[PDB]
Protein backbone atom coordinates (compact mmCIF):
# COMPACT_ATOMS: atom_id res chain seq x y z
CA UNK A 1 0.00 0.00 0.00
CA UNK A 2 2.77 2.44 0.36
CA UNK A 3 5.33 0.72 -2.18
CA UNK A 4 2.93 2.51 -4.57
CA UNK A 5 1.77 5.04 -3.52
CA UNK A 6 4.54 6.94 -1.22
CA UNK A 7 6.62 8.59 -4.12
CA UNK A 8 8.98 9.39 -2.05
CA UNK A 9 12.76 7.34 -2.02
CA UNK A 10 13.44 4.98 0.10
CA UNK A 11 11.32 6.44 3.16
CA UNK A 12 8.79 3.99 2.82
CA UNK A 13 11.83 1.32 2.51
CA UNK A 14 13.92 2.64 5.35
CA UNK A 15 11.09 2.86 7.19
CA UNK A 16 10.32 -0.42 7.40
CA UNK A 17 13.75 -2.21 7.50
CA UNK A 18 14.46 0.00 10.88
CA UNK A 19 11.12 -0.79 11.98
CA UNK A 20 11.91 -4.55 11.31
CA UNK A 21 15.31 -3.60 12.62
CA UNK A 22 13.78 -1.98 15.64
CA UNK A 23 13.55 -4.18 18.64
CA UNK A 24 11.27 -3.53 21.47
CA UNK A 25 12.89 -3.17 25.11
CA UNK A 26 10.70 -5.87 26.80
CA UNK A 27 11.21 -4.82 30.26
CA UNK A 28 11.79 -7.50 33.19
CA UNK A 29 10.24 -7.24 36.17
CA UNK A 30 13.03 -7.75 38.69
CA UNK A 31 9.85 -7.36 41.20
CA UNK A 32 8.70 -10.75 41.53
CA UNK A 33 11.66 -12.65 43.10
CA UNK A 34 11.22 -10.51 46.18
CA UNK A 35 7.45 -11.50 46.74
CA UNK A 36 8.71 -14.96 46.73
CA UNK A 37 10.88 -14.80 49.34
CA UNK A 38 8.58 -12.46 51.43
CA UNK A 39 6.03 -15.51 50.98
CA UNK A 40 8.30 -18.13 51.47
CA UNK A 41 9.20 -16.12 54.87
CA UNK A 42 5.52 -16.03 55.43
CA UNK A 43 4.77 -19.59 54.93
CA UNK A 44 7.64 -20.48 57.42
CA UNK A 45 5.76 -18.27 59.76
CA UNK A 46 1.96 -19.30 59.54
CA UNK A 47 3.70 -23.15 59.45
CA UNK A 48 5.08 -22.58 62.93
CA UNK A 49 1.98 -21.14 64.31
CA UNK A 50 -0.28 -23.36 63.36
CA UNK A 51 2.40 -26.22 64.58
CA UNK A 52 1.90 -24.27 67.99
CA UNK A 53 -1.60 -24.28 67.70
CA UNK B 1 -30.38 -25.46 146.32
CA UNK B 2 -27.91 -27.91 144.49
CA UNK B 3 -26.85 -25.01 141.57
CA UNK B 4 -24.95 -23.42 145.24
CA UNK B 5 -23.43 -27.09 145.91
CA UNK B 6 -19.55 -26.11 145.11
CA UNK B 7 -18.17 -29.48 145.75
CA UNK B 8 -19.47 -30.67 142.19
CA UNK B 9 -18.74 -27.01 140.04
CA UNK B 10 -15.39 -28.93 138.58
CA UNK B 11 -17.35 -32.18 137.45
CA UNK B 12 -19.43 -29.41 135.18
CA UNK B 13 -16.78 -27.18 134.06
CA UNK B 14 -14.50 -29.85 132.26
CA UNK B 15 -16.63 -31.55 130.10
CA UNK B 16 -18.24 -28.90 128.72
CA UNK B 17 -14.98 -26.94 128.09
CA UNK B 18 -13.70 -29.99 126.65
CA UNK B 19 -17.58 -30.52 124.08
CA UNK B 20 -17.53 -26.89 123.84
CA UNK B 21 -14.04 -25.75 122.55
CA UNK B 22 -12.62 -29.35 120.92
CA UNK B 23 -15.23 -31.30 119.85
CA UNK B 24 -18.22 -28.95 118.84
CA UNK B 25 -15.39 -27.03 117.00
CA UNK B 26 -13.98 -29.70 114.87
CA UNK B 27 -17.26 -31.29 114.33
CA UNK B 28 -17.66 -27.48 112.31
CA UNK B 29 -14.59 -27.65 111.15
CA UNK B 30 -15.47 -30.42 109.31
CA UNK B 31 -18.57 -29.31 107.42
CA UNK B 32 -17.08 -27.78 104.63
CA UNK B 33 -19.41 -25.25 102.04
CA UNK B 34 -17.47 -25.42 98.61
CA UNK B 35 -17.52 -22.87 96.31
CA UNK B 36 -20.83 -23.34 93.58
CA UNK B 37 -19.74 -24.58 90.15
CA UNK B 38 -19.13 -21.56 87.75
CA UNK B 39 -18.64 -23.26 84.10
CA UNK B 40 -16.75 -20.36 82.78
CA UNK B 41 -18.08 -19.86 78.69
CA UNK B 42 -15.64 -17.01 78.06
CA UNK B 43 -12.08 -17.97 79.00
CA UNK B 44 -9.79 -18.34 75.20
CA UNK B 45 -6.40 -16.86 75.26
CA UNK B 46 -5.91 -16.70 71.32
CA UNK B 47 -3.32 -14.92 70.45
CA UNK B 48 -3.87 -12.26 67.51
CA UNK B 49 -4.33 -14.11 64.37
CA UNK B 50 -0.75 -14.22 63.59
CA UNK B 51 -0.20 -12.25 60.91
Amino acid sequence: YYKANVAKAGLVDDFEKKFNALKVPVPEDKYTAQVDAEEKEDVKSCAEWVSLS
Amino acid sequence: MPQLNTTVWPTMITPMLLTLFLITQLKMLNTNYHLPPSPKPMKMKNYNKPW
